[PDB]
RNA sequence: ACCUCGAUGUCGGCUCGUCGCAUCCUGGGGCUGAAGAAGGUCCCAAGGGUUGGGCUGUUCGCCCAUUAAAGCGGCACGCGAGCUGGGUUCAGAACGUCGUGAGACAGUUCGGUCUCUAUCCGCCACGGGCGCAGGAGGCUUGAGGGGGGCUCUUCCUAGUACGAGAGGACCGGAAGGGACGCACCUCUGGUUUCCCAGCUGUCCCUCCAGGGGCAUAAGCUGGGUAGCCAUGUGCGGAAGGGAUAACCGCUGAAAGCAUCUAAGCGGGAAGCCCGCCCCAAGAUGAGGCCUCCCACGGCGUCAAGCCGGUAAGGACCCGGGAAGACGACCCGGUGGAUGGGCCGGGGGUGUAAGCGCCGCGAGGCGUUGAGCCGACCGGUCCCAAUCGUCCGAGGUCU
């Protein structure tokens, strides 16, 4: 399974023949080959990538023995990708050809504490009528003495958001060998500006 | 005289087990660049004044 | 965007002149039908002596909506009203005439002989 | 959940503004000021901003001064005697210190604004 | 990193610029290409602006034309690659930016409120034909 | 009638589901009074889904328009320490009926107070201690668990098979929808509490001009960046692999014939399990990998530890964040762009004040797309994270 380590930009629209394509732009170009992972020794395959670099102002850590022992420069932040077994050299976007599809793994939004509402798309209640202390209650977790006690997996109020959200089969429209960027058919999760890791699309 | 209530008296180490993270973190300090005084971080002495911002106070 | 109880207009010389949604011919547990669409109208006003006369049980095609239309090609476009033409199980629409602007949308589907008879295609 | 832009606030919104009006006032008049440090976290802004207006020569800048400040004899002292001081500097026209005591019956936190000099 | 935003710009190599300058409050004709079921045509659209919604590349604008009793509303991008042509036909003085009123009140009482700003009009009647003999010498 | 006479509040509705299968639809199969499609009948199977309204308290039911179907049942007729008082069998009042009555009705009508403080279990989320046989940084595997699974229409093959016409296919492939789910802001569309302007009345600065307060907890109105969301956008269900249910066969004997089974083999459902997405080593079974750190100063006479300064690292403190209720998570701490200021770009509001010209005038015109400015995108050490404090290993046994 290919694999690429990109940050979020933002995303607006080109056009194609004669119909406005919703994109998402990416920078994922600089990605060196760090460590692999050897079905010998490991027990799998797996490529780790860096990205942004970033002068050692506190990398003081035993990371920076990670990165002499492969010849890299400091990045930021540094993650794998299995089933990817490239050439022990830097990996750009340029293997995405316009036209491939795409699954982009990203952080989701973090909205705070949830409402059940807004947490599980419920309705809440009625405006008026009675009780006004129900506008956005649960209503009803259970029974009564049977069961007596409440289940698992209920959704009740609690937190959503930052969460690794995967989303699958995205086009590439463009690929820039020149600034080295991606693009693809918009709806990516994540802040303008965070983790997001692409990957080929589970399929055939 | 209402609603939920309490059903039988929380015994000892209950109301105490609940306790433990209530302890107080005693506070954080430094000692002032002139002063032999004892002070919080990014703070000005109740004593000493600075060297681009006073204090000074009197006798 | 059209739900049950919703007066839209007539565009049609069918005779009426303001009906009112019954259910939308889009699928199951449908909710809304933008332009392009087939409902299910009860004429709730028409002309004396047309061909469709009140509380009668119609089949009309919506083509204006007060709501936009994000056309694919970006563009988009919206009119002040919303209005259909009365229509029936044969499609083929049973007035003489249609008038107001009906969008592109509906040549698409099949319903030539509107945009045949349009004013203007939008 | 809110604060994906930025702000500090507490109570209503004509209170707040004014408080910052209050203590401008309360500022160019002495200079050394202790408030809270939240009250002074963004009491720096609408000070800085006020006096970089009144660096510049224009009457125009007086009456949006004037819009704050409703005493002339608390503004033309702000031009012909404060602004001078801060020419050359692009910006900074506010210094903000932590203090380091706290007033009893309250447990609040205090610093210090005197402008910067 | 620190380009975060002239990435996009970067991206914007479909950016035209042969559009004429206009602002909202006066009318003004596009010409549009529509699959016109078997083919394409030309679409004169010829209406007033209401709306622009400005952001560098995907910026809005939006027309109201009033056809065959119908108040419509006409919502195009100014980058779209499908303006061949596109030329003004008046200009008018604005007051406000947005106007959500020639909706309600959409009669001649417009042909009151418009009024010709006839500021941009020597303007647009100086460099239209007064530079036409800064070409041909 | 055993339970509750120190409350079992006796029908539905709102939300919230869960389970059962005797199945409503989709799927698989047999027989058919099954030409074909279509239908009936039964055998297997909960995976998913099972619309919105009219009528009255109603669940029940008839109806409307659709629809793949508009399933039945349990969970105290599920659910008032969640809601609902709507009625029901309080005190008021009236109609009918019984007694001459006082009242009464398993008849009717109108009106009629539902308890802020969650102690324990349970659940949704988030933390501290500890442990993980030395300590610390970062990166992963997947026992275990959870979530979604739906479905119509059209079309080519071909108006070919079939039938005498009408009608009209199986297998395969393509395209388009409905809802549901996860994310997003580019466009569409909402908000945005003082970002911009207009307006009234009044009171102030200072008389004109210009400006501020109050009229909300915005005075009202027109537009609205960022951010957050749906009506808007992108994607998803699937393909595929194996074993199975109903059913269909091959080989073949007991039983010189037959037989799908008794030895054995194959095909076989949206259903079982992998594949998909998400948590996850508290997986006391506590993993695997890369890297960095390294002894005992002295007591405890043998012990497990102790009274102190360290390493790699961390915390504290600060400036902060699309992170967040605290806490936690992540960026930055003068080698830095973290916040505020300032510059510029984007944007928003839409020709600022002043002056001059014109008009007896309210006002208009040029300076003018001027003036002002919250988030957006970057820049700049001007102010502020300056200075420093604290924790923390010295590696058990065959
Ligand atoms: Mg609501
Ligand atoms: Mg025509
Ligand atoms: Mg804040
Ligand atoms: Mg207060
Ligand atoms: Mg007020
Ligand atoms: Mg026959
Ligand atoms: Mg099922
Ligand atoms: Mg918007
Ligand atoms: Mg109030
Ligand atoms: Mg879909």
């Amino acid at each position: 399974m290919k694999g690429i380590l990109g940050v979020k930009v933002g995303m607006t629209r080109i056009f194609r023949d004669d119909r406005a394509v919703p994109v998402t732009v990416i920078l994922a170009g600089p990605c060196p080959v760090v460590q692999r992972r050897t079905p010998e020794k490991d027990g799998y395959t797996a490529v780790q990538l860096g990205f942004l670099p970033q002068n050692p102002k506190r990398v003081n850590r035993p990371l920076k023995g990670h990165f002499a022992k492969a010849g890299v420069e400091p990045v930021r932040i540094l993650r794998e990708i299995r089933d990817f077994n490239p050439e022990g050299d830097t990996v750009t976007v340029e293997i995405f050809k316009p036209g491939e599809r795409v699954d982009v793994t990203g952080t989701s939004k973090g909205r705070g504490f949830a409402g059940v509402m807004k947490r599980w798309n419920f309705a809440g209640g009625p405006d008026s009528h009675g009780a006004h202390k129900i506008h956005r209650h649960p209503g009803s977790i259970g029974n009564r003495k049977t069961p007596g006690r409440v289940y698992k997996g209920k959704k009740m109020a609690g937190h959503y958001g930052a969460e690794r959200v995967t989303v699958m089969n995205l086009e590439v429209v463009d690929v820039i060998p020149e600034e080295n960027l991606l693009l693809v058919k918009g709806a990516v999760p994540g802040p303008n500006g965070g983790l997001v890791i692409v990957r080929e699309t589970k399929k055939a | 005289a209402k609603h939920p209530v309490p059903k039988k008296k929380t015994s000892k180490a209950r109301r105490d087990a609940r306790r433990s993270h209530h302890a107080l973190t005693p506070p954080t300090l430094v000692p002032c660049p002139e002063c032999k005084a004892m002070k919080p971080p990014h703070t000005v002495c109740p004593e000493c004044g600075y060297y681009a911002g006073r204090k000074v106070l009197e006798v | 965007m059209i739900q049950p109880q919703t007066y839209l207009e007539v565009a049609d010389n069918t005779g009426a002149r303001k009906i009112m949604c019954i259910r939308v011919l889009k699928g199951s547990n449908a909710k809304y039908a933008t332009v392009g669409d087939v409902i299910v109208a009860s004429v709730k006003e028409a002309i004396p002596r047309g061909a469709v006369k009140e509380g009668d049980v119609v089949k009309a095609v919506v083509v204006r909506t007060k709501k936009e239309v994000k056309r694919p090609d970006g563009s988009a476009i919206r009119f002040d009203d919303n209005a259909a033409v009365i229509i029936n199980n044969q499609l083929e629409p049973r007035g003489t005439r249609v008038f107001g602007p009906v969008a592109r949308e509906l040549r698409e589907k099949g319903f030539m002989k509107i945009v045949s008879l349009a004013p203007e295609v939008l | 959940r809110h604060l994906k832009s930025g702000r500090k606030l507490n109570r209503h919104s004509s209170h707040r503004l004014a408080l910052y009006r209050n203590q401008a006032k309360s500022l160019l008049t002495h200079g050394r000021i202790t408030t809270t440090v939240p009250k002074a976290k963004e009491l720096r802004g609408f000070v800085d901003h006020l006096i970089h207006l009144a660096k510049r020569g224009d009457l125009h800048a007086r009456r949006l001064v004037l819009r704050d400040l409703q005493d002339v004899k608390l503004v033309r002292k702000l031009f012909d005697e404060i602004a001078p001081r801060y020419r050359d500097r692009q910006g900074g026209y506010t210094r903000v210190l932590k203090l380091a005591e706290r007033r009893r019956g309250d447990g609040a936190p205090l610093a210090l604004v005197e402008l910067v000099e | 990193m620190n380009r975060g935003a002239l990435i996009k710009l970067v991206e914007s190599r479909y950016v035209r610029t042969d559009l004429p300058e206009f602002r909202p409050g006066d009318t003004v004709r596009v010409s549009y290409k529509v699959k016109e079921g078997n083919r394409t045509r030309i679409q004169d659209f010829e209406g007033i602006v209401i709306r622009i919604r400005r952001n560098g590349f995907n910026t809005t604008f939006t027309v109201r034309k009033v056809s065959y009793g119908v108040g419509v509303e006409r919502i195009f991008p100014l980058h779209s690659p499908l303006i061949q042509k596109i030329d003004i036909v008046q200009r008018g003085r604005a007051r406000r930016a947005k106007l959500y009123f020639i909706r309600n009140l959409s009669d001649r009482e417009i042909r009151r409120k418009l009024r010709a700003d006839r500021k941009r009009i020597d303007k647009d009647r100086a460099a239209e034909r007064a530079a036409k003999e800064e070409v041909q010498k």
